[PDB]
């Protein structure tokens, strides 16, 4: 239930990853 | 030359952690490039701190970032864990994807709010030099 955000490398689209909690 | 961005953040139950990453040509900083990890709670502290700084009266302080709300998405993902055996496998995947896109939407908005606030500060001629702001940027003793 922990979610990780990565800003997209331009112009790369943004992402979210589940984490382990 | 101060440039600030938030490359990544984590939403984890209790809090949200922002990686605040800085590139500067300013001498006063010990290093040209660095990253530190800040909670939402911290930005508010900075804003609160700036707002009450006496020299900075008659300056407009950029509005603080709004608190992140992951509650809707969080509840669903908590349930989803709930349904792993029971649920048809396909449904689970579609449900996982949708929840994630939902979390993602919130992140984008919230990252921007926090990032913009910092960027707005760096842009400012006076405010850019504030000591409290500098520590927030660079104090990376964990």
């Amino acid at each position: 239930p922990a979610v990780q955000f990565f800003k997209g490398k331009n112009g790369s689209a943004d992402q979210v990853i589940l984490v382990t909690q | 030359s101060l440039q600030i961005d938030i490359p990544d953040a984590l939403s984890e139950r209790d809090k949200v952690k922002f990686t605040v990453h800085t590139k500067t040509t300013l001498p006063t900083f010990q290093s040209p490039e660095f990253s530190v990890t800040r909670q939402h709670e911290d930005f508010v502290w900075l804003h609160d701190t700036l707002i009450e700084t006496t020299d900075y009266a008659g300056l407009i302080i950029p509005p603080a970032p709004t608190k992140p709300d992951f509650d809707g998405p969080r509840e669903k993902m908590q349930k989803l864990g709930e349904g792993e055996g029971s649920m048809t496998k396909e449904e689970f995947a579609k449900m996982k994807q949708e929840l994630e896109a939902e979390y993602l939407a919130v992140f984008k908005k919230t990252v921007s709010s926090h990032e913009v606030f910092l960027q707005r500060l760096s842009s400012h001629p006076v405010l850019s030099k504030d000591r409290n702001f500098h520590v927030f940027l660079e104090y990376d003793q964990p």
